[PDB]
């Protein structure tokens, strides 16, 4: 059933399993028409697919070329959005395909399971828990491939860097969505908490900067900081 | 006119025939069932006194051969058998009119109702539902599962109705996954009008059938029968103008026969608010919709 706060662990055992977040796959900006109606333009977006375990995010890229002439795009895009995860899940050689997919909106359920009614011991299962994964175009380095794209592509990323090599998946899961939170929350704020000292850097190959032990305790205690100062201003508490 | 004469009636019990029913008291001098119209199917049915679970029933066609009902005081119900000695059951029938021993089928000249909630339904397709091959009638009970039901245990008293699932391979055709999702006129006109059915009328006939099994004998697995062809119908885009008016005029006489004091656990709210107010057919249903909204206005 739904992935919640009591059966949390479950994200980090051996049995493979694959987030799916469709949020920023369709969007948009809002605008005027010469003649002062309202008109949208889409941009590009992606599918965020991520192994909680591993780190293994599998972005594939939304090109809005893939909307022209279709109706109904917020109901396409969830169709869509289970087409390609339905493609990807074929691509993986069988011992790499999910044993679940954990969809963090509930309207993916029915879209999903129909795409994947060839892989019926694959477990399509919403969960409970409020994830921060609509905040990845935060990340310089996606938004960057994203609006770049002049095609549908795929692109892989590890989301962790190279944290799994000093903690554990469960540590590493809960900083991934310390973070997204954050910049979720105040993207400014989290963008400068991130970059204020210039001799810290973000290597190459990686997403996030490369922080000594003691440098992710402070930066996750500003980033706590940020959502808590955040949330007495949206409520008066 | 057709008879179904009883042997006795040694115990206390609810006799229906179609949409009426009568009282017997235990031991009452009860000898069966006169003036029964011919063509049509019918069904004989029973609630005992002392235990109001499990009512049972026997669907039948009287054209079909000679039945009649008989009490079995081992197996404690009223069972159908047939009496192949056709002057022994003439015989029988004769003398127990003779002495007003038989309750007459009471229709109303003007009431097209039995006719109406039967329409479609043939005792051919009721016992490839009911697989009982040996009688020509076939017995239904409160308790009986459908295959379907199974599925997710006993097969020989099974109800073998056809298995719709709208997230099956069945109904979903590779490459057309959205589509056929949202508009079902695939899965319902080549897969089960062509496919299964062969025609509408064998489909109104299940779906007749499903809806008088829920009604009569509270079967669930019927209800849900009966709600799922409804739904596949009203979740098409494309179907023939013929089944439309058809379909509405069958819902009438279903909604207009069911007590009012059942719609609580006969009447879906997901399909019904969903096939008069969002499907593709909301506005094809014009007299189920008045009577729906004039009998049951809290459901909706």
């Amino acid at each position: 059933g739904a992935m919640n706060s009591s059966n949390y662990a479950e994200l980090f055992n051996n049995d493979i399993k694959l987030f799916v977040d469709d949020t920023n796959v369709y969007r948009v900006t809002v605008h005027k028409t010469f003649e002062g109606n309202v008109a949208t333009k889409a941009i590009n977006g992606c599918i965020f697919t991520l192994n909680p375990k591993t780190g293994h995010l599998f972005l594939k890229i939304i090109h809005t070329s893939v909307w022209a002439g279709q109706k109904r795009l917020s109901q396409l895009a969830k169709w869509k959005t289970a087409e390609e995860v339905s493609a990807l899940v074929r691509s993986l050689p069988k011992e790499e395909q999910p044993k679940q997919i954990i969809v963090t909106r509930k309207a993916m359920l029915d879209p999903l399971e129909v795409h994947m009614l060839d892989f019926p011991n694959i477990a399509i299962r919403p969960t409970e828990l409020r994830l921060p994964f609509s905040a990845a175009m935060s990340i310089d380095k996606l938004s960057d491939v994203v609006m770049k794209a002049t095609e549908p592509q795929m692109v892989l990323f590890n989301i962790y860097d190279d944290w799994l090599d000093r903690i554990s998946s469960y540590t590493a899961f809960s900083r991934l969505t310390l973070l997204l939170r954050a910049l979720k929350t105040n993207e400014e704020s989290a963008k400068m908490i991130l970059l204020s000292d210039p001799t810290i850097t973000i290597k190459s190959y990686h997403l996030w900067p490369s922080f000594t032990d003691e440098q992710w305790i402070t930066i996750e205690s500003q980033m706590r900081d940020l959502i808590l100062t955040e949330y007495g201003r949206k409520y008066n508490v | 006119m057709n008879t179904v004469p009883f042997t006795s009636a040694p115990i206390e019990v609810t006799i229906g025939i179609d949409q009426y029913s009568f009282n017997v008291k235990e031991n009452q001098p009860f000898h069966g069932i006169k003036d029964i119209p011919i063509g049509h199917v019918h069904v004989i049915h029973f609630q005992h006194a002392d235990n109001s679970s499990m009512r049972y029933g026997y669907w039948f066609d009287c054209r079909m051969g000679n039945f009649y009902i008989q009490y079995d005081p081992k197996d404690g119900l009223y069972k159908m058998m047939e009496e192949r000695d056709g002057a022994k059951f003439e015989n029988i029938v004769h003398n127990f009119k003779e002495r007003q021993m038989m309750v007459s089928y009471p229709k109303i000249d003007e009431d097209d109702t039995w006719y109406n909630l039967t329409e479609f339904v043939q005792m051919d397709k009721i016992r490839k539902i009911v697989r009982k091959d040996e009688n020509q009638f076939s017995y239904v009970d409160s308790s009986m599962t459908t295959v379907q039901e199974n599925e997710l245990s006993d097969p020989a008293h099974s109800l073998n109705y056809t298995v719709i699932n709208f997230k099956s391979r069945e109904a979903i055709r590779p490459g057309h996954e959205m589509e056929d999702f949202l508009d079902k006129s695939y899965y319902l006109n080549t897969v089960m009008l062509q496919g299964i059915f062969k025609n509408s009328s064998n489909y109104f006939g299940e779906l007749q059938f499903a809806f008088l099994n829920a009604m009569f004998f509270g079967n669930y697995g019927s209800s849900l029968q009966w709600h799922a062809m409804i739904e596949l119908i009203c979740s098409s885009a494309t179907v023939p103008k013929h089944m439309l008016d058809k379909l509405d005029e069958i819902l009438y006489y279903q909604i207009k026969t069911l007590p009012e004091q059942y719609s609580d656990i006969l009447l879906n709210e997901r399909v019904w608010n969903i096939c008069l107010y969002s499907s593709f057919q909301k506005n094809s249903l014009h007299n189920t919709e008045k009577i729906m909204e004039n009998k049951y206005p809290e459901l909706l």
